[PDB]
């Protein structure tokens, strides 16, 4: 009745009641990019607060403890000159620790604790400068929203190709880029039993595209047509057109993935068809034209279908003369 | 509201429900009367005119419950005599067909245990829902007389209790009647052995019954405690609102005497 | 301006000149580096952890395992807070003893009240882990912070500033909870040793085994009620019951209390059965509405005043005596004391659940053993065993949920009185009318109110065996025309249960007469013998509204002594019928 | 008796008596970054401590070579400005090389040999800030913590499955995010000989898993069951149930290898099985529940078993009857 996942390709799970939390304190970088824009933008500007007013109390705690904000003083030098508030070590903080570094709150040679703290400052500051650029490059070089930018047909149909009976569906691209070694992976998912008694509930069996070798390897500029011929040791063998039926439990996945091309960062796509989603005895129209010296693609007849007459009947049935 | 309530109010009568909100009104007004007259009197700076009307007033206090507690037992009395014999002359004039479609069971509860809660349960539930609602309403009137912007708030505070009563309700009107879900077959359980004590006994079957006795016991059991940890968590959800009402009534009352005139004495007055 | 201390004489008080910890300013300045090191460590754990992971995903709703030390760090980090808000507010007001903004009296207990939240939602979240590595900084952060407050110490006794001397008691017992934190993390480091029930998904009740800040305010049910509005909620969202509070462990707990081993029986094995649940409902009743002394006052605290090192650390006197810092008292103590009266409302219904459950199968088990000669010659009707599960348990059942406030009643008057006798004295004693009046005109209307509930209940239980041969027997009626006679019957024995009615109507009205009508003629007898009579003394407006606050928490529970005295009776008699249902005969084997 | 990679997935080797040491030397960048956290760490300050001491030297040693240590001076300038001491020098170091730059310590246009030093200053302060921040980045950045979030079980099985014997295990994800191009690699591992006398010690031989093409690509959201067909052309086609005990020289690795989906770096987890951690006859629980428009997984009931008759003979005994 529900989809395992959704047509965006956003998945439909819970994952209940786990135990083991503690390796999830295990994996602290997957977890910090695993966020939210907000969540991440957040732990952001806290990260470099948290360091920024950490450093600033230890810079007026060692301000307070040479006297400095004390004014009844002689001739003595500071510290660090010019720091008579909380808000100056603030300052001071600030520009030694993203290294802007103004000069009027400059750090003499006074005690070496000072020297200390400055070291230990541009260490810890340093590495999380490390951290926290190439955690958001990390975050904005991802390349499920490349997976955005990929559409599949809105309906898959079955029709006729070649004497056999056929799974076909359209997968497109909208950008001149490309997709680096494309992966197809297509899973017929339903409850089924063993013969034996063992009912699984959601199970997952692949069924193999029709490619000429059989290697799951397509090469995508135009918008093809992926194609399964429903034959006897595929799963589908015994599907009728009179089970395409909301409230049936028959589900395809496809899984588009491989590496796109300008950045070198894998991604997936994914997109499942449901029993009245998959139009019985249809088959897509030609829509790629050639004028001018171009080849063209029309994107506005991506999912009409220009259906034709079929046997109504099973993959078993088609057996028969 | 619900109508039935007013159909109680025919059984009362309007010249004791009349009676009953004279009385009410009069002894709430005579109670605050007599917090006003202790404001005008620890307020000294003429003694002994205060201290008689000290005493005629506390004289109106004590005839004021006495004709309160008089009008609830006889509203009790007149709606335990009222709702029986109605009933009785309805139930004597009746069709077969009436009773033969009819489970017994039920008409019988409502001569039972309706009839039980009718003339027991209900006056002095009466008296403490009269009592306690003109008494939290008059303590809002002397609270809103001294310090105003109490007035301002009242406006969220109340109105989110509201939303709260409204977060409530609903799963009430789920969980109570789940509590009559499982009221309902245990004592006709209880009717089964009775009725065929020498068949069970018979067919040996008195652990399995024992068994369904306590399935029906432990399904009725956690449901009389799953209502009654929503009742609590209710009740420790308003209380602290009433906690928070205590603590910006006494910091704009010392906010509001400190810094204007408030005579030391209305602040205990909006405090009590 | 701001500082962190004050530019008072505004060359001093940032000096070092001796070693640098004989500098107060030091010492508190010294007092906020472990609480932004809890902060800013545990801030990142917490936020990759538990909470902003998107945990709408599920980390075991149920099975919440509680640790040792668990129900007293609890209890240890409320008793901090309130030494902390107290801390907070004697910070306050010696801030505003001078001018010009000294922000070293409070904000290190303002990074001790963030520091205090989060480890307690860090000891709860690890709490949820079963991952105690993870606790480990924790435990640093006490000593840490312990050793900061005895580096403030010492420098109190360094200064001589003594015992008058508020903070001087403030950081003391600072110390020493600081100090029993660091026992009890060393507790868990003696028996978890780093270096559950298998509750089911049956159960789904969870207040046996959720967290005490949520045994207190019910933060489990915030789900099962927004969900409620989602979905209608069935027999089997609720769950099962968990293995204490069952039926059959209750029903085991009282035949061990039976053949441990009348009336006297029933009732003495009905203690032993459940009177360790039943002394910490009335320990939880005990010590509610003696924190609600504390109410009155702080009334005559506030309007007594507001009819009215150099000195300003210290405070003692005066601080008790503003008012400010009453009312938040009255506040935490309002807070504490509602929490206090509604668990133990939540444990005494739960005890007398728990018996509704033990001898509803004990009934059930008197049922299987009993012999068919009482229901067909004589004795037993069968209507009046549906009353004895029906009525006859109930009614024991309310008295279960009316025992703690019989047991709390005396404990509140009489500490009533004496803080009477404190804001009063023997002016007050002219209102000992509650000692000289109550109980023996209760115990009167008690006789009175027992015999009119005994005799309305032999008719009650008349009238419904009468009707119960009446329902069953309609259709004889209607067929042979003795429907009027019959309901001329009904209607004389209602008659006879309307004027048992009519005798326990004006018995039960003139005990609430007398209920509400003593504490106002109590509240007259002060006023005019504090006046009159003992003339000249004083009246203050102080100790007229900390009295009439005092009559009125005196007359809060009188008006609940009238329904204790409605109950009772019934329990008695239900008893008795139970007793003697208990005793009747039996099948030989 | 023991292990050869543990259930955590690190693996038991030794790698004893190695000769060229001079090709470990050839790699600095991966023994680098394969150290431990506090080797890191110690490495990173000593890196940029010895890069600011030296430079030190290198300032303190021209100021001292300028004379401008000596104050007995006229109306000259300084290289350097207001350096009187080596600690000076040590804060004009840190100050130039990090790029903070406070300008009391400046440095004026006497001396060409100061801008030289100050050219190869921020030339190698530079470089060693790009070499220590990406292998800081590098070091937190793979992918192998993501597989600490990956369960498999605790127990494999072997079943019956459409007549045949298979052995089966249940993969899991813990988290939301996604496996690109999940490969699974199952090899038994076991001393065994040639027919010729060929005794090798530790052998690898790779088991399929069956897929319903036969490709080794799986799409891990739900825990699944990889199961494998005990087959003739298996290895495990004469393992008797009374073989699995423990000293019994058979081991099962199961390896799920692939990119992550947030970070585009690939991961590797890999989980034994023994003889006494494989349980013969049983079979795994439904875990999965659909209720309110959601699947669910529980994670509890994940090596639960739910244990079956079965034959309890090998499968060349399978093949008559």
């Amino acid at each position: 009745r529900a989809r395992f996942v959704s047509k965006k390709g956003n998945c439909n799970v819970a994952h209940k009641n786990i135990r083991e939390q503690g390796r999830f304190l295990q994996d602290v970088f997957t977890t910090l990019v695993d966020l939210k824009w907000p969540h991440t933008l957040l732990i952001f500007t806290m990260s470099f607060l948290c360091s920024w007013l950490l450093f600033a109390m230890a810079w007026w705690l060692i301000a307070f403890a040479h006297g400095d904000l004390a004014p009844s003083e002689g001739t003595a030098e500071p510290c660090v000159t010019s720091i008579h508030s909380f808000s100056s070590a603030f300052l001071f903080s600030i520009e030694v620790q993203v290294t802007i570094g103004f000069g009027g709150r400059m750090v003499t040679e006074e005690c070496p604790l000072a020297i200390l703290i400055l070291i230990v400052q541009n260490i810890v500051g340093l590495m999380i400068n490390a951290i926290m650029l190439g955690s958001i490059f990390m975050k904005t070089a991802q390349a499920h929203r490349r997976a955005e930018t990929l559409i599949f047909s809105k309906h898959a149909v079955i029709a006729l190709r070649h004497g056999r009976l056929c799974f076909m569906l359209r997968v497109g691209d909208l950008r001149k880029s490309m997709i680096i070694s494309a992966t197809i992976h297509m899973q017929v998912v339903r409850k089924t039993t063993s013969p034996e008694g063992e009912v699984v509930p959601l199970h997952q069996v692949d069924i193999p595209m029709e490619n000429g070798v059989g290697g799951n390897s397509i090469f995508l500029v135009a918008p093809l047509i992926i194609y399964h011929v429903i034959d006897a040791n595929s799963p589908l063998y015994d599907l009728a057109p009179s089970d395409l039926h909301h409230h049936q439990d028959l589900e395809i996945i496809v899984i588009l993935e491989g590496v796109v091309e300008t950045t070198g960062i894998t991604t997936q796509a994914r997109t499942s068809y449901l029993a009245d989603e998959i139009l019985w005895g249809q088959r897509f129209v030609p829509i790629v034209a050639e004028e001018d010296g171009r080849y063209s693609v029309d994107y506005s007849k991506f999912d009409n279908t220009v259906k034709v007459p079929t046997p109504l009947c099973t993959a078993r049935q088609l057996d028969e003369d | 509201p619900w109508r039935a309530c007013a159909k109680y109010l025919s059984s009362a009568g309007i010249l004791l429900l009349s009676l009953l909100v004279f009385s009410q009104l009069l002894k709430h007004m005579v109670l605050v009367a007599i917090d006003y007259w202790l404001a005008k009197w620890t307020d000294s700076a003429d003694q002994t005119v205060y201290a008689m009307v000290f005493t005629v007033l506390c004289s109106l206090g004590i005839v004021l419950c006495l004709v309160t507690s008089v009008t609830v037992e006889w509203t009790g009395l007149k709606v335990a005599k009222r709702l029986h014999r109605s009933l009785l002359n309805r139930i004597i004039l009746a069709p077969m067909r009436f009773f033969e479609t009819t489970p017994l069971g039920s008409i019988l509860n409502r001569f039972s245990s309706d009839c039980n809660t009718i003339d027991q349960h209900i006056p002095s539930t009466l008296e403490c829902l009269s009592r306690s609602t003109l008494l939290c309403v008059s303590a809002l009137a002397v609270i809103s007389y001294v310090t105003p912007v109490f007035l301002v708030a009242l406006l969220p505070l109340a109105i989110v209790c509201y939303f709260i009563q409204k977060y409530f309700r609903v799963a009430s009107r789920d969980l109570q009647q789940l509590d009559d879900t499982t009221q309902l077959p245990l004592l006709s359980h209880f009717a089964e052995t009775v009725e065929g004590l020498t068949t069970i006994r018979a067919f040996r079957y008195e652990a399995r019954f024992q068994q369904k006795l306590l399935e029906y016991t432990d399904s009725n059991n956690i449901a009389s405690l799953f209502l009654t940890a929503a009742n609590r968590w209710l009740e420790v959800r308003m209380e602290y609102i009433g906690a928070c009402v205590v603590l910006i009534a006494a910091v704009t009352s010392i906010s509001n005497s400190l810094h204007r005139e408030l005579s030391a004495g209305l602040v205990g007055l909006g405090l009590t | 301006p701001l500082a962190f201390c004050g530019s008072e004489n505004h060359s001093a008080a940032y000096r070092v000149d001796q070693g640098v910890l004989n500098n107060g300013c030091f010492v508190d300045a010294l007092n906020v580096v472990p609480h932004v090191f809890l902060l800013f460590i545990t801030f990142p754990i917490l936020f990759i952890g538990w909470g902003s992971q998107s945990s709408k995903v599920h980390i075991h709703h149920s099975t919440w395992l509680h640790f040792p030390g668990h129900n007293l760090r609890w209890i240890l980090t409320f008793m901090l807070l309130f030494v902390l808000v107290c801390e907070i507010a004697e910070g306050i007001l010696s801030d505003g003893v001078t001018e010009s903004h000294h922000l070293h009296l409070y904000m290190p207990a303002g990074m001790a009240f963030m520091a205090a939240v989060t480890s307690v939602v860090y000891y709860h979240n690890i709490e949820t882990s079963n991952f105690p590595k993870l606790l480990i900084a924790l435990l640093v952060y006490w000593t840490l912070a312990f050793i900061t407050k005895t580096i403030k110490f010492v420098k109190f006794l360094d200064h001589a500033i003594g015992f008058s001397q508020l903070r001087f008691c403030l950081t003391g017992l600072l110390v020493i909870l600081y100090g029993m934190l660091l026992l009890v993390e060393v507790n868990v480091i003696r028996v978890r040793r780093y270096i559950e029930d298998l509750q089911d998904l049956g159960v789904r009740f969870l207040q046996p085994f959720v967290n005490l800040l949520s045994k207190g305010t019910y933060w489990w049910m915030n789900a099962f009620i927004k969900t409620a509005h989602k979905k209608p909620i069935d027999l089997r969202a609720i769950g099962k019951l968990p293995i204490a509070m069952r039926a059959l462990t209750n029903y085991q707990r009282l035949c061990e209390a039976f053949d441990a081993q009348g009336a006297r029986a029933i009732w003495q094995a009905l203690s032993h059965a459940f009177g360790r649940r039943l002394v910490l409902s009335s320990t939880f009743r005990i010590l509610a509405d003696l924190l609600g002394f504390a109410g009155p006052l702080c009334i005559f605290g506030i309007v007594d005043h507001l009819g009215k090192l150099g000195v300003y650390f210290v405070s003692s006197q005066e601080f008790l005596a503003n008012a400010y810092v009453l009312a938040v008292l009255l506040f935490l103590a309002l807070l504490l004391q509602r929490t206090f009266l509604q668990a133990s409302y939540y444990v005494a219904i739960e005890t007398g659940i728990n018996l509704r459950g033990a001898i509803q199968t004990k009934i059930y088990n008197k049922i299987m053993h009993l012999s068919t000669s009482n229901l067909s010659m004589g004795e037993m009707t069968a209507g009046q065993i549906c009353n004895l599960v029906a009525i006859d348990t109930n009614q024991l059942m309310w008295f279960f949920f009316l025992c703690p406030n019989l047991w709390a009643m005396p404990v509140q008057i009489i500490v009533g009185v004496i803080l009477l006798y404190y804001i009063l004295g023997v002016s007050a004693l002219i209102g000992a009318a509650v000692i000289i009046l109550l109980a023996p005109v209760q115990y009167f209307v008690a006789t009175k109110l027992s015999q009119a509930q005994r005799s309305t209940l032999e008719y009650s239980n008349e009238r419904l065996k009468q009707t119960n041969e009446m329902l069953r027997g309609i259709k004889l009626l209607k067929l042979y025309a003795w429907e009027n006679i019959f309901r001329t019957r009904v209607e004389t024995t209602r008659r006879k249960e309307m004027t048992s009615l009519r005798a326990f109507a004006i018995y039960t009205s003139i005990s609430i007469f007398m209920n509400t009508a003593i504490p106002i003629a109590a509240v007259l007898i002060t006023f005019v013998g504090h006046v009159s009579f003992f003339k000249e003394a004083d009246f203050s407006p102080s100790v007229a509204f900390a009295s009439l606050s005092l009559f009125h928490i005196l007359v809060t529970p009188l008006f609940l002594l009238s329904s204790v005295v409605r109950s009772t009776v019934k329990a008695l008699v239900s008893v008795q019928k139970l007793s003697e249902f208990l005793s009747s005969a039996e099948i030989r084997e």
